[PDB]
């Protein structure tokens, strides 16, 4: 089955025969889904309000 | 019946028993592993960052 992720976020695919966690960001794989696991990370900005007393 | 587990890299799986001997541990850290219902346990760990 094909998985899609937007240029903001990464897929990160474990499994059989994919021992090497494969991560591509912004693109299509394709999964078995019983026999492989998809995971992912938001790559957007982080506006921190850094405070200091 | 055996199972079969899919890890991700963020986790150290750990499975005793297997089709290697008896008297040992068997190490993955990331992928997918084989576990026989009597013959293998399997006991997972996060590798994750605390503070």
């Amino acid at each position: 089955m094909f998985f899609t992720c937007g240029p903001n976020e990464a897929m990160v695919v474990s499994g059989f025969c994919r021992s090497p966690p494969v991560m591509v960001a912004g693109g299509r794989v394709f999964v078995l889904p019983c026999i492989q696991q998809i995971q992912r990370i938001s790559l957007n900005t982080l506006t921190l309000n850094v405070k200091s007393e | 019946m055996g199972n079969c587990h899919t890890v991700g890299p963020n986790e150290a799986l750990v499975v005793s028993g297997g089709c290697c001997g008896s008297d040992y541990k068997q190490y993955v850290f990331g992928g997918w592993a084989w576990a026989w219902w009597c013959i293998s346990d399997t006991q997972r760990l996060s590798l994750e960052v605390m503070t």
